[PDB]
RNA sequence: GUAAGAGCCUCCUUGAUGAUGUCAUACUUAUG
RNA sequence: GGCCUCCGAACG
RNA sequence: GUGCUCGCUUCGGCAGCACAUAUACUAAACGAUACAGAGAAGAUUAGCAUGGCCCCUGCGCAAGGAUGACACGCAAAUUCGUGAAGCGU
């Protein structure tokens, strides 16, 4: 060590800058989709009444309007969705539509008139659009969001309808019944669970570790049974409920399910149930004979869905899947 | 190390600073050596 | 044989070849060899071991004694030598440009500094050695079912 | 027992008082409470500080300030980009790297400060970061630390305080203080800006002189392929390298231009004409 | 094993070396020197295996399955003197 | 400011710190921040030194300033620190300190009747008690180290927090004997590891299942 | 979710999860050999649906 | 009757049915 | 002729 | 810069002594909530134990948080009999 004095003479001097250093039907792809979209399909609708009409969703947030059936092109163009519509809805006439956008915001449309209704906002993003049966009128549309609460919703009136909780999870879908005082509510609490509607309380819960998710949702068309697919690749049948059980129809496997939610087909003669498949495979099932019909693969990209035409006798089933959708014999 | 010094307890309190050493009266290590 | 000393090597290991195994000769009277160094040895060693363990138990001792040391300490640590050797470009100081250091201020009334508290415990491996033992015979099917 | 304090936050004074911290605040890497040394390298600059532990500054080996690419002088990414390829894991899970970095300081008996220098031989990206430094960087690396204060007019010290008026600049690009300041290891940075900016059948050659031969230049050039021949003029101390093929030619031709240094000596390389002249 | 099954090989043989500085056992090294072997370096594996089988302690089965393997290998003259060797280490009428 | 600097370390908000030396649970906080709240021992005994300082310190301020006193500040000084200062906020913390300090201020009383006895006497008549508030004066002598080490260690502890496991076996009660068997069987797995020369590795560690409940079994019935 | 430890291993995205240490051979840089070693490492894992 | 936890402030597979309601009995409720 | 142990707070 | 000394020649001009390198660590998990409620071979629960990549309360190597909570069976490798087909110098 240094002297202290001579370091202070030397700071003195570093201050002054000094350097010195000195028996079963077999159908068959008909004909494709009318146009299409790049982006996949979000939603697949058609007109109950005609058949006719299909109203095509997906995920390039336009609503896509498609004439289909016989002489076969779409009908028109879409817009004015603020993102990619979640779910898609119409009216009993089929003129009116509703709309559930991933923006959170439910924007009915207007179709034959060649543009949408109006655009509507919603608390959060809604999981789950549906019309409203029974009466004609349907001033209120039941739907669901990621609030785990399925609400309907009053438009014609300006505000919605109302809200109510079946269960802690959010609900994947809602399909209202014929009875009017039930709607069967399929929540992502895996949960099946219906609910009294119009009046604030439900009905009942049921299967909270079963039926994962709810991939499928359907009902017979004649209500004795409502069967949906699980996304462990296991359709569920359910005996329809008006008894002591009030559940239950069958077990019906051989499906896939990759995780996304399939549109589910049926053929009702009261003979098939036919859905698309989670690698993209066209899923063909025999029903009423407790067993399922044959697994061809149609699409080349993940199966979408899947519809079919009015009941009269057999005569076609359409299908689609992302990116791109085809309509089978 | 140069850490893991923090706060003390109890029974660590500074106890028996000074030893005892080996009295000559109760044993010496070189009578030992020379014991008999 | 240069090859078991992978990994850290310093000083002790003494294991390498096998001519170890079987000792050398055989018990034998020497003085230096039998016995033990001189009486200088273990009273150096012992000094070492009072320095050595002064030290540890010093600063060991210290802080499990909160008698708060001292005030602070007189290092006014003049540092003469080179930066690290760095020979850039001009100078950037006279000869090794010496610094003045100094000891730091004491600690407040807050004990609070730097708080861990952390888990990490062991965590580094061994190195292992080599067996080193005379491999014994089997059980067969007598012993070994026994 | 100083920090590493590199020559660069060293400072052109030669001597400098500087206040050592036994307990100062954690390691950024090491997470470990270590010495934090302050100094003031410039008159009216601010005074400086070191938040790198001597386990965080020795696992990087780089200056416990201003952190910089080894002894080279150099930003820290690109030069140790360039060493090998990354040899470490800052990655995640300290309480993993206090094992690897505890056994590493412990198991490891050589080191020191500076009782020691160079004692290499060469070295591969010694002239990519030799090119890629310059001589004492020491400009607006310290004092200015810039102040809102005094841009909106609100600061009533004014330059009598620190931070002086005018500091701050566009922010738009790295501000090339506190941006590498932010990360430390992760972002490509200046680092790689700067060194994508530092890296961009007859060869005639010149400079060669009596301490370089002919044998030199062909066996320097004979690496890169096979010469057809080559022209020693010793009058006008150049060397022409005719290679066969083309490809050593250019691999050579670029290679060689400006970055031939035989026997300590440059060389100017320029390419041949081939012209027909 | 699982590293043996790699297709590298190298950093296999390699640590396979590293268990012969390691505790041999006189299992893992004498059999995993014969895989070794067997897997390539015909000349030096039974050069390495007989320098380390003939460094601690001798054996039976092992060093007459290698004297027979290094003898059917090429040729038996050095198997001969190899024999001498460790029959000479640990005479008996077998 | 230092007991809200407690509370204002570990956030709460179950309870506040009253310059009566009163923490009241203001929300009404109960199970997780009941067990979270605590603060009932060292938190108290600052509220202990602090309610009798605060006590007395406010004592005096009303003394000196607002509200005259004089001979009623010498009056309220014995008297209150006699019987209040017997009393007041000490109570747990204290223990055999208010116990036997306690019993002290009872023979403070003894010399405050003592003194002024025959000619009359009916309220605080002075007979001043700063002898007794020398007695506590060395119970805050005495106890001023241990709650200086109590609440160095625990404010240290508060920021640090709580380390690694800290060993500390050998509660004896009932413990003792299961220390006792695991240890039993520690060396037993050793010395049975050693009995055969190779044997098995794995078929080791299933002979202490049978020799363990053989020998319970075994032992404890006939 | 929030990123602090969480249902897994402590900071784990098996990315060098766990210390690997090193291996050398003798006194030698093996630089091709694992190159290959990762090349038909990446050879090994292929995408598809099982 | 209640300690704890969670998040929102470019190519495939082995074919067993269903809807009309009531008693002894078993299990789950802080409504006695 | 006298003698007067007593002395509570949480947690659980 | 002040104070002092005519120290040198003007009241102020010049000279000498004494006061002599601050600041920086400067300035700019726990709240709230739905849910459901708790191990030891048929129903209920005493408790104390063992290792952490889990902690709080508690000055504390006292102790306390439903037994404070978390916590299931994979083996380093074979050997012999019967029948059928093909090939064989």
């Amino acid at each position: 060590p240094a002297h202290i004095n001579d370091f202070m003479f030397e700071q003195q001097r570093r201050t002054f800058a000094t350097y010195g250093y000195a028996k079963c039907y077999l159908p068959k792809k008909q004909i494709h989709v009318w146009s299409g979209h790049t982006k996949g399909v979000s939603a697949v609708r058609l007109f109950p009444l005609s058949g006719h009409l299909l109203l095509s969703c997906s995920m390039d947030c336009k609503i896509k309007l498609w004439e289909v059936y016989g002489e076969r092109r779409c009908l028109r163009t879409f817009i004015g969705h603020s993102k990619a519509v979640r779910d898609i809805c119409f009216n009993t006439a089929g003129t009116q539509f509703l709309s559930a956008a991933y923006d959170r915001y439910l924007k009915l449309w207007d179709t034959e008139t060649g543009q949408c209704i109006s655009r509507f906002t919603n608390r959060k993003v809604p999981y789950c659009v549906k019309f409203n049966p029974d009466e004609d009128k349907q001033n209120l549309f039941v739907a669901g969001m990621s609030d785990k609460k399925i609400v309907q919703w009053d438009i014609r009136s300006g505000e919605i309808v109302q809200e109510y909780d079946r269960h802690l999870g959010a609900v994947n879908t809602i399909v209202f019944v014929d009875e009017n005082r039930r709607f069967v509510s399929t929540s992502d609490d895996k949960s099946l669970r219906v609910w009294e509607w119009d009046i604030p309380v439900d009905f009942k819960y049921i299967a909270e570790p079963s039926m994962h998710s709810m991939p499928a949702v359907t009902l017979s068309p004649n209500g004795k049974w409502l069967a949906c697919q699980s996304m462990d690749n296991q359709i569920l049948i359910f005996g329809a409920q008006n008894r002591f059980r009030l559940n239950k129809k069958k077990i019906f496997k051989g499906h896939m399910v990759a995780g996304y939610a399939c549109q589910v087909d049926f053929s009702p003669d009261m003979s098939y149930v036919i859905s698309g498949d989670g690698n993209g495979k066209l899923n063909i099932w025999d029903w009423k004979t407790t067993k399922l019909y044959s697994r061809f693969k149609a699409h080349d990209k993940v199966c979408i869905g899947a519809v079919w035409h009015p009941h009269e006798t057999s005569k076609v089933i359409t299908c689609g899947w992302d990116g791109l959708i085809k309509l089978w014999d | 190390l140069s850490q893991l010094s923090k706060q003390y307890s109890s029974r660590d309190l500074p106890s028996h600073t000074k030893i005892k050493y080996r009295q000559t009266t109760q044993d010496a290590p070189e009578e030992v050596r020379n014991r008999d | 044989d240069a090859i078991a000393r992978q990994g850290q090597s310093k000083d002790k290991v003494i294991y390498s070849k096998y001519t170890d195994l079987v000792p050398k000769e055989v018990m034998n009277a020497d003085d230096p060899d039998l016995q033990r160094p001189d009486e200088e040895a273990i009273k150096e060693i012992t000094e070492k071991t009072r320095v050595a363990l002064e030290k540890s138990v010093s600063q060991k001792v210290a802080a499990a004694m909160p008698v708060r040391a001292a005030d602070k300490l007189a290092p006014a640590q003049y540092i003469r030598y080179t930066p690290s050797q760095q020979g850039v470009a001009f100078n950037s100081g006279a000869k090794q440009r010496v610094i003045r250091m100094v000891e730091m201020q004491k600690d407040p009334m807050e004990p609070p500094r730097f708080k861990i508290n952390k888990k990490i415990p062991r965590g580094p491996p061994s190195p292992p050695a080599p067996v080193m033992h005379s491999p014994s015979r089997k059980m067969t099917v007598k012993e070994q079912q026994e | 027992d100083f920090p590493i304090l590199c020559q660069t936050c060293l400072g052109e004074n030669p001597y400098i008082r500087m206040t050592k911290e036994k307990y100062g605040k954690e390691c950024k890497i090491c997470a470990r409470p270590f010495t934090v040394f302050r100094w003031c390298p410039g008159v009216r600059m601010r005074f400086k500080k070191t938040e790198v532990c001597q386990t965080c500054s020795k696992l990087k080996n780089v200056c416990q300030t201003c952190l910089l690419d080894l002894e080279y002088g150099l930003p820290i990414q690109v030069r140790d980009a360039g060493l090998s390829f990354k040899d470490d894991m800052p990655k995640s899970d300290v309480n993993k790297e206090y094992y690897t970095q505890n056994m590493e300081r412990e198991i490891s008996n050589s080191d020191g400060t500076r009782p020691v220098g160079m004692l290499g031989k060469a070295t591969s990206t010694s002239d990519m970061l030799l090119k890629l430094a310059r001589t004492t960087p020491y400009y607006k690396r310290n004092r200015p630390h810039i102040c809102s204060f005094w841009v909106k007019g609100e600061c009533k010290r004014g330059e009598e305080c620190p931070y002086r008026h005018e500091k701050p600049t566009d922010p738009d690009d790295p501000l090339a203080d506190q941006n590498i300041k932010d990360r430390y290891y992760g972002i490509n940075d200046p680092v790689a800006d700067k060194l994508l900016k530092r890296a961009s059948t007859t060869l005639y050659v010149g400079g060669l002189g009596d301490t370089i031969t002919e044998t030199d230049l062909r066996n320097h050039f004979y690496q890169f392929g096979e010469i057809r021949t080559i022209t020693v003029v010793q009058r006008q101390q150049c060397a022409f390298i005719q290679f066969a093929t083309r490809q050593a030619a250019e691999v050579a031709a670029e290679k060689s231009f400006n970055k031939l240094i035989v026997n300590g000596r440059r060389l100017n390389v320029k390419w041949g004409r081939s012209q027909a002249a | 094993e699982m590293e043996m099954k790699n297709r590298q090989v190298n950093h296999a043989r390699n640590i396979w070396d590293r268990a012969i500085t390691t505790l041999p056992r006189v299992n893992q090294f004498w059999y995993k020197y014969t895989y070794m072997e067997e897997m390539l370096g015909n000349v030096a594996g039974a050069r390495q295996v007989f320098e380390r089988w003939m460094e601690w302690q001798p054996e039976e089965q092992a060093w007459h399955s290698y004297i027979n393997f290094e003898l059917r290998y090429k040729e038996v003259d050095r198997a001969r003197t190899i024999y001498e060797r460790f029959v000479l280490v640990h005479p008996d009428v077998k | 400011n230092m007991l809200n600097l407690l509370i204002h370390r570990k956030n709460l908000n179950y309870l506040h710190l009253d310059y009566n030396f009163n923490l009241k649970p203001v929300k009404t906080l109960t199970t997780k921040e009941r067990k979270k709240s605590r603060f009932g021992n060292a938190f108290h005994l600052c509220r202990e030194v602090l309610r009798l300082t605060k006590l007395v310190v406010d004592s005096h301020v009303q003394y000196r300033l607002g509200n005259v006193d004089a001979f009623q500040l010498a009056d309220g000084l014995q008297y209150i620190f006699a019987h209040v200062g017997q009393l007041t906020g000490m109570y747990r913390y204290k223990y055999k300190l208010m116990r036997q300090i306690r019993m002290c201020k009872d023979l403070k009383h003894l010399i405050y009747y003592r003194f002024n006895t025959g000619p009359v006497g009916k309220g605080p008549g002075c007979g001043f008690w700063a002898a007794g508030w020398r007695v506590w004066l060395f119970f805050m002598r005495g106890i001023t180290p241990l709650l200086e080490r109590w609440l160095g260690n625990l404010l240290a502890r508060q920021f640090e927090g709580r380390h690694s496991k800290g060993v500390a076996k050998t509660v004896t009660k009932q413990r003792v004997e299961s220390h006792f068997d695991l240890e039993l069987r520690a060396a037993v797995m050793h010395d049975i590891l050693d009995m055969m020369p190779e044997g098995i590795k794995q078929n080791k560690a299933r002979t202490i299942l049978q020799h363990l409940s053989e020998a319970w079994r075994c032992w404890k019935a006939n | 979710r929030k990123r602090k430890r969480g249902v897994d291993y402590n900071a784990e995205i098996p990315f060098e999860k766990k210390p690997a240490l090193g291996f050398y051979d003798t006194s030698e840089e093996n630089y091709q050999a694992l190159d290959a070693d990762f090349r038909k490492l990446r050879q090994q894992d292929l995408d598809g649906e099982l």
